[PDB]
């Protein structure tokens, strides 16, 4: 199959969370959330993430409460039956930009921006892919490529023709922690935040793993020793034959 | 495959000087690569015994050969479990690797084949 | 209970083997043996032996299959590159 | 090893002493691991990020 | 006599696990069986606990698995254990099967033992597949579509059996719900089949690496093999642990983290790694009917081995030509798997076709021919007349 | 020998169903066992087919059962068969148990046989109850609430076990979904337990109405009892048919055709008819803890009978005082059931309390006293000195 | 196989009963017997006998329980009618 069809192979960036003993970088998760809210949320939903899961991860209980209340959700009908709204609470799920699939396509040339809740696990390449796609838009497509109207070229995307334009540009976000918001810094951040969205158990899973692997390793070594001891009588056993007379 | 059949083919090759000089040297090389001799076994010790022909054969085998087969088999299992081979001076020599059970196996097969033949004989008037 | 069918294995005391005689076994308690540590110096050069006799039966068939795979793969890569788009139209349909 | 003969004296360890030791192990081990783990990732955790924040 | 011998229930345990006479020389290849029982338990236990939080409705299936992943305490451990466990179940089964092939375990008087094992293998494939469909991801939907369509190949009624199996016009809500019900049922049939497997094993006992009788020197299952089994049980757990905690999705497909879509089939479909060799065989036949028949035959041909093995000795331990060809067969199987992961393109299609030929030829041509030749070689190398 | 004797699998069938030596004099009371196996099959089969269309979510459970009733072809036959089958399962079990009580089947050397049977009875009660909760009607919800609360009686941790069992603040979506998962599991444990029951029965064989040995005159299970079993199997089916097609809801409760409501408990709650005797016992003790302990004891007391029966002969066939009291016990049990269907009102509460006393006194006082007296009567009526 | 525990039942040929002698049984093939229809005239008045000896053991305990039930029921009905609202306040709490 032609390279253009498979797509350019994403290289291996040194993510701080790569490695058996490494946790996510929560500061990066925090920043990433801002990039998602200020840039991505305009077209991408995050349906599977609940406000409460942000508490103690990237924001305080108070901060998340304020964020959730800026949005309205359908409340239970009043004493008379007429519908009524209500501010958001921690139990709710982060709302999306569109009310349905049809309106989502209408606002995007007919394309459907997928939900980003599992995006990192739903693509070969994971973080390396998402980052590479975001920072890999060339100013001009390679010579000879007949790019369809309304499309964009990106080498990392299969077939090269993607319906999402470049959306990250230097300093389009004012990082609350002071960090220089370069396009690569922002891509590096959202991706980390998107990895957490898909694998919230990450940090904990690796801690439990370290305990599990130490016990089982020890048990394995110990069993060998016990087995050899229990077998020593059979192993060193010796025979002698003395032909019986007729 | 019956031993009667193995013998037919093997004997035909063994008699003709054309094949006899071509094959035997290959067969001898095969037997050494098999390595059963390094475990103190004779080829006949390796024959699968779970069938009537082999049970009849082992039953007719004289006492002294039987006790010897027993010692060879036990000795083999013990060496195998230790993941070693016997010291070279204990290996079965080619002169020793004789088909001692074969004559009993062939006798039983003929007896068996005859019965099969007789139980099914047709009659022409 | 109901009568049982004849098998090729019995149980302790009537296993089904031939009558044994002349063979004498000897053994020493695992308790009186050297604690597991002597499986070196005496049992190290002896080891790995049971794979020097076998690796050929595994390596050759492996080698054969690895080269066959590598060959067909490199050919595929060529066929779908620019240089091979001509031969691709030949072997394809 | 005479270190063994002082506590158990030529006898094996009994279930009760095994179960008792298991409960002790479970707590000690978990603290040792959580500690080493958090120290290895110092600067990346929420604890560390919360300090650099003031609201 | 001892209580373990006289009690109606304990004697069963005593005869199968404690006093069972084992051939003194069996090696670690004989440890796969217990490992298979362990796998069966791990699959049943983790499955029941997840069933407590799972919804089979087509509109909720995918999200309920996400619910197990995000909200259920220790939920991700349960799912990754169940999922990675299925893979480990097949890795161990292939080794169990290969061990049998190499040592002539399928030979008389263990034919019944071998045939029941083939049935178990089929039931396991069916079970894992049904479980795969319960996630209702992209791969799930198309797999449910392809496998059920496999039946349309039957002349006359074929398309009917299919609409029946679906419970409608296509893979829909009646499909996934019946698949869940079925995924829960089959494992208990495997358990019953595993008991029959053990009953058949008990009448003649285990074979051994020398291929000859074990009746002259046996040692009790209790102590010796209980503790030897423990060694591989722990090693098995260590490795499974590494995947579950450190690399939970390496043996899965990213497309399954995308909800099933009736209108779009993924641009690149790669089935479960343990089905790849069969997927390649299917793909190699440019005819619908013949394609499915040859695939099913790839499994049923295992039944032929007791008859085509013409040898007079059991096993490949002392057989040069058989050992060599045994490995050609093994690596040919791996190759078939590699072909299955590739696109239907030029060098691959022909390679797939030849490998398929080789696979069937091993059972029907190579084994009978080679075993006959080896029989003769064994004879003329010692007879002096 | 015959193939049915030599084959590893067929010999099991031969020894249990074909050549099994039966006492020539057993009567139709010995036909309940096979009827119990049949019931177990009918429950499992109809259950799996309905599971294909059932949704365990608390918001869909009730409607999915209605969906089985209205849309699934032959759906109502499946539900009415499953539902009415559970009742018939208990009618037959009580007769199986009563038969054992009357003929001293619980006596040595069949104690193990009797104890395994008690375990099965408990597992069956648990199974039917879990199934009852899956309908999620009004009775379902409150039953799930009451039975799970039964555990709060345990001191200290009791209320914890309960919130654990619920998987939340109250009987909710985590409750009903785990109950469905569990309802599917338990029947297979009963099956395994039924096999152990049969193994225990096989070592000494069936008893007979005379209470003495059967070793002097036995006849093969095959032909004689296979065909006699057929007689009651058909009679059993005829009667079940009458309820399923002509009166499907007579053994159910109208309140279960009303969706469960967390805020309202029905003004009149009458549990399943086969639980009524136990419901009455519970209600008769004006203390929470003692109430649940006495109810559980009503079942466990069955374990005591092999020790309190002081007689020297097995069974009540030749015993005037024992036959009489046996029936006091039977009708006392029915009375307890009638009390359970009434309101906690004046004449009933005291009647319930006395009946409960009588129930326990039968096992602990009446049987040992009466059997001793009968032993002596038998002696002094023939010894002349 | 492994040794089995002693029971109180054997199998055909060694059932476990005492040695029999002197007893002689006779039987006639079901095929040579009168087709099922003679279970009347000769086997009708004889029947129902195995319940004329038992009904008392069933009837008395039944009777006792039926009257006890009927009594308490009729009393309940009275207590909750108008006439008994006075006695109801007496026995109730
Ligand atoms: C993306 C792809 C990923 C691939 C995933 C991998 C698949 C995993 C699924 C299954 C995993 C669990 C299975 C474990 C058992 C499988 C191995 C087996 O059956 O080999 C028997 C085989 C037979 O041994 P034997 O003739 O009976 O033994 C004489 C012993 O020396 C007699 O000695 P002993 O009893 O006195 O002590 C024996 C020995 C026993 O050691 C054992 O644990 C048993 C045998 C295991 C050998 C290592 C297998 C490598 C697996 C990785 O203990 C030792 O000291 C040997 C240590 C060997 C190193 C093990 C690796 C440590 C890794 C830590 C991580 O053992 C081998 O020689 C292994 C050959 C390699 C086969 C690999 C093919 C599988 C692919
Ligand atoms: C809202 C509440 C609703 C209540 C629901 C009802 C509960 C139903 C659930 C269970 C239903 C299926 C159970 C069937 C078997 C249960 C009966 C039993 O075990 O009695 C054995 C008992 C022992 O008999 P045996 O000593 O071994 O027999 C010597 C035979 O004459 C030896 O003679 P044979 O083998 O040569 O022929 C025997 C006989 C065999 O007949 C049979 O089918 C077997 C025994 C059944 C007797 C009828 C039970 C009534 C059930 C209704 O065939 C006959 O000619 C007798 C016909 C008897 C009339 C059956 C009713 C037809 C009704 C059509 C609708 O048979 C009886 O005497 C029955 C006593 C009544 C007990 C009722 C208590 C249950 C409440
Ligand atoms: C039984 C014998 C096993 C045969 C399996 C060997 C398969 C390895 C294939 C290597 C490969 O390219 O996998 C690609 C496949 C998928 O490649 P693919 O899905 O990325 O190709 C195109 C798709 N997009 C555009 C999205 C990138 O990886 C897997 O799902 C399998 C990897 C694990 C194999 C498990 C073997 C362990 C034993
Ligand atoms: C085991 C022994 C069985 C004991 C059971 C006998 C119970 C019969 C009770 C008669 C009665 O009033 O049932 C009322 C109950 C219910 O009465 P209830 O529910 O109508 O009382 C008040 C409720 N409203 C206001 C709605 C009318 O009927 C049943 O659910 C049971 C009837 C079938 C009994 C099955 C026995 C077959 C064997
Ligand atoms: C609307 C103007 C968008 C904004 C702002 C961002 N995205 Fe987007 N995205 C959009 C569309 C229309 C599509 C569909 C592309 C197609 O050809 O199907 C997408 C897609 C993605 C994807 C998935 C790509 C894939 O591999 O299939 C990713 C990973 C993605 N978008 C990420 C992303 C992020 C992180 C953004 C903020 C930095 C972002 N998008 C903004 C439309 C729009
Ligand atoms: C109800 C009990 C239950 C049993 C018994 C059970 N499973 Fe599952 N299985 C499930 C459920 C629920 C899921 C869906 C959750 C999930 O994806 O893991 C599942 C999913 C699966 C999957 C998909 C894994 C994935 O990628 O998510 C496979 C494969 C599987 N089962 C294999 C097996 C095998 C093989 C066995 C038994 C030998 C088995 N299961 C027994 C309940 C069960
Ligand atoms: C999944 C398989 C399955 C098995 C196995 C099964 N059931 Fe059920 N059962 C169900 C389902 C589904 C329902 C809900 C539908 C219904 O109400 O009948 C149910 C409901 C019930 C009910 C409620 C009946 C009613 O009023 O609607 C009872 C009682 C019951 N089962 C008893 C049993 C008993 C007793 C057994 C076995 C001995 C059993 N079940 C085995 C699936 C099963
Ligand atoms: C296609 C074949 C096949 C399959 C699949 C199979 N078995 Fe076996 N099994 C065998 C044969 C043949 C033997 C006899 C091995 C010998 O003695 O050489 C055996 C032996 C065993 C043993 C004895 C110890 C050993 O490993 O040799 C156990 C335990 C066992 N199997 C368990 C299982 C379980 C559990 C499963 C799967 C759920 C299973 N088997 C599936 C063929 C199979
Ligand atoms: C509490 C007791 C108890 C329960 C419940 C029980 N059994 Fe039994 N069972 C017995 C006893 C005792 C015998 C021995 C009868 C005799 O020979 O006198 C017996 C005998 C049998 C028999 C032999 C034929 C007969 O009816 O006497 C079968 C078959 C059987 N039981 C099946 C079952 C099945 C199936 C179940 C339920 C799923 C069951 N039993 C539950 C006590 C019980
Ligand atoms: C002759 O040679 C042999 C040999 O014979 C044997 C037996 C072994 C040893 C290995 C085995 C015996 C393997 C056997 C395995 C099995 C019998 C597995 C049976 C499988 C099952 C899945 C059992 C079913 C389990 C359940 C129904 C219960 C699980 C569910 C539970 C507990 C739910 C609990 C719920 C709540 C709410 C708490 C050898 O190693 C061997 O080598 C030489
Ligand atoms: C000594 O005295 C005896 C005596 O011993 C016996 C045995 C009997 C005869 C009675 C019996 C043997 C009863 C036995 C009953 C059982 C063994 C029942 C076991 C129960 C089960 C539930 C088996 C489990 C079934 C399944 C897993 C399969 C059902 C499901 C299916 C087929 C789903 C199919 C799906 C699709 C999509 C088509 C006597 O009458 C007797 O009297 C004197
Ligand atoms: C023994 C049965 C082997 C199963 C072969 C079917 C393999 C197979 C396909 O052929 C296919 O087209 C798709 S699309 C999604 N999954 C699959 C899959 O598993």
């Amino acid at each position: 199959m032609t390279a253009a069809e498979h797509g350019l192979h994403a290289p291996a960036y040194a993510w701080s969370h790569n490695g058996p003993f490494e946790t996510f970088d929560h500061a990066s998760i925090r920043r990433g959330y801002q990039v998602y809210r200020e840039v991505c949320a305009a077209c991408h939903s995050l349906d599977r993430v609940a406000w409460r899961t942000l508490v103690g991860v990237s924001h305080t209980n108070e901060e998340v409460r304020n964020m959730a209340e800026e949005f309205e959700y359908d409340d239970e009908p009043d004493e008379q039956g007429n519908p009524k709204k209500r501010p958001g609470k921690l139990s709710d799920y982060i709302p999306g930009p569109y009310p349905n699939e049809q309106a989502a396509r209408a606002a995007n040339q007919g394309a459907l921006p997928p939900d980003l809740s599992l995006i990192v696990k739903a693509r070969h390449g994971g973080c390396d892919y998402i980052f590479s796609l975001l920072t890999g838009y060339p100013d001009e497509p390679p010579a000879g490529v007949a790019l369809p109207p309304g499309s964009n070229y990106n080498p990392y995307f299969p077939g090269g023709s993607i319906a999402m334009a470049r959306v990250l540009f230097d300093d389009m976000v004012e990082y609350e922690d002071g960090t220089p918001a370069t396009t690569s810094q922002m891509a590096k951040d959202v991706t980390t935040f998107l990895n957490w969205c898909a694998e919230p158990e990450h940090d904990e899973r690796k801690r439990l793993g370290l305990k599990t692997v130490i016990i089982l390793s020890s048990l394995y070594l110990l069993s060998i020793w016990v087995k050899k001891f229990k077998w020593a009588g059979i192993k060193t056993r010796k025979f002698v034959f003395n032909p019986p007379k007729p | 495959q019956s031993f009667t059949s193995i013998a037919r083919i093997g004997d035909y090759i063994l008699k003709s000087p054309v094949l006899s000089k071509l094959c035997v040297p290959v067969a001898n090389q095969f037997i050494n690569l098999a390595g059963y001799k390094k475990l103190g076994l004779k080829f006949d010790d390796l024959i699968a015994e779970e069938n009537p022909i082999m049970q009849t054969a082992l039953r007719r085998l004289p006492e002294d050969e039987s006790y010897a087969r027993a010692y060879r088999i036990i000795r083999a299992h013990q060496t195998e479990l230790t993941h070693h081979l016997l010291p070279r001076n204990e290996w079965i020599k080619a002169q020793e690797d004789v088909p001692y059970l074969l004559p009993y196996i062939l006798e039983a097969e003929a007896a068996a084949k005859e019965k099969d033949e007789l139980d099914n004989i047709e009659v022409s008037k | 209970g109901p009568p049982s069918g004849k098998t090729y294995m019995g149980w302790w005391g009537h296993m089904g083997g031939p009558k044994q005689k002349g063979i004498t076994s000897y053994a020493v308690s695992p308790y009186a043996q050297k604690p597991l540590q002597g499986i070196f110096h005496n049992a190290v050069f002896n080891s790995f032996r049971r794979f020097k006799s076998q690796f050929l039966y595994v390596l050759i068939p492996a080698g054969i299959y690895w080269y066959w795979w590598k060959n067909g793969n490199e050919y595929n890569e060529f066929l779908y590159s620019k240089a091979g788009r001509e031969e691709l139209e030949r072997v394809n349909v | 090893s005479s270190l063994y003969k002082t506590f158990f004296k030529r006898n094996a360890v009994f279930v009760g002493t095994i179960f008792a030791g298991a409960f002790v192990f479970q707590t000690v081990f978990d603290t040792a691991i959580t500690s080493w783990y958090e120290n290895h990732n110092k600067g990346k955790l929420w604890k560390d990020v919360k300090a650099r924040i003031a609201a | 006599m001892a209580f373990r011998k006289s009690n109606v229930y304990l004697s069963l345990v005593n005869s199968y696990i404690i006093d069972s006479p084992q051939p003194s020389s069996i090696n670690y290849w004989w440890n796969m069986g217990s490992l298979l029982g362990l796998c069966l338990v791990i699959q049943i236990v983790t499955g029941i606990f997840m069933a407590m939080h799972y919804s089979s409705n087509i509109e909720l299936a995918f999200s309920s698995v996400e619910h197990i992943m995000r909200d259920v305490h220790n939920g991700y451990i349960l799912r990754y254990l169940h999922a990675n466990g299925a893979s480990f179940f097949f890795m161990v089964m292939f080794m169990h099967m290969a061990k049998g092939l190499y040592y002539g375990s399928y030979r008389s008087p263990r034919v019944t033992l071998w045939n029941v094992g083939v049935i178990i293998f089929t039931l396991t494939i069916a079970t894992a597949f049904l479980g795969y469909c319960c996630v209702y991801g992209q791969m799930s939907h198309w797999g449910a579509t392809v496998i059920t369509n496999l039946f349309s190949a039957i002349p006359f009624v074929g398309n009917d059996i299919v609409s029946w199996l679906w419970g409608g016009f296509s893979v829909s809500n009646p499909t996934i719900q019946r698949f869940f019900a079925l995924h829960y049922l089959v494992p208990f049939i495997i358990a019953a089949m595993v008991i029959m497997h053990l009953m058949a094993l008990h009448i003649h006992g285990s074979s051994n690496p020398l291929g000859i009788t074990g009746n002259l020197d046996r040692i009790p299952m209790h102590s010796y093999f209980i503790f030897k089994d423990l060694v591989t049980v722990f090693l098995f757990m260590l490795i499974l642990a590494l995947f579950v905690f450190y690399s939970p999705n390496t043996l899965g497909h990213p497309d399954n983290y995308i909800p099933g879509n009736p209108l779009v089939t993924p641009a690149s479909i790669v089935p479960e790694w343990y089905l790849l060799p069969f997927y390649a065989i299917l793909r190699s036949i440019p005819d619908k009917l013949l394609g499915v028949i040859t695939m099913f035959a790839a499994i049923l041909v295992l039944l032929v081995l007791p008859f085509t093995d013409r040898s007079v000795v059991r096993g490949n331990t002392f057989k040069v030509l058989s050992k060599f060809f045994f490995f050609i067969f093994v690596f040919n199987f791996v190759l078939l798997g590699q072909i299955g992961a590739c696109h239907v393109e030029v060098p691959y299609v022909l390679m797939g076709q030849i490998a398929t030929f080789i696979y069937f030829a091993y059972f029907l041509i190579i084994v009978p021919v080679i075993s006959t030749i080896e029989n003769v070689l064994f004879y003329i190398g010692r007879v002096n007349k």
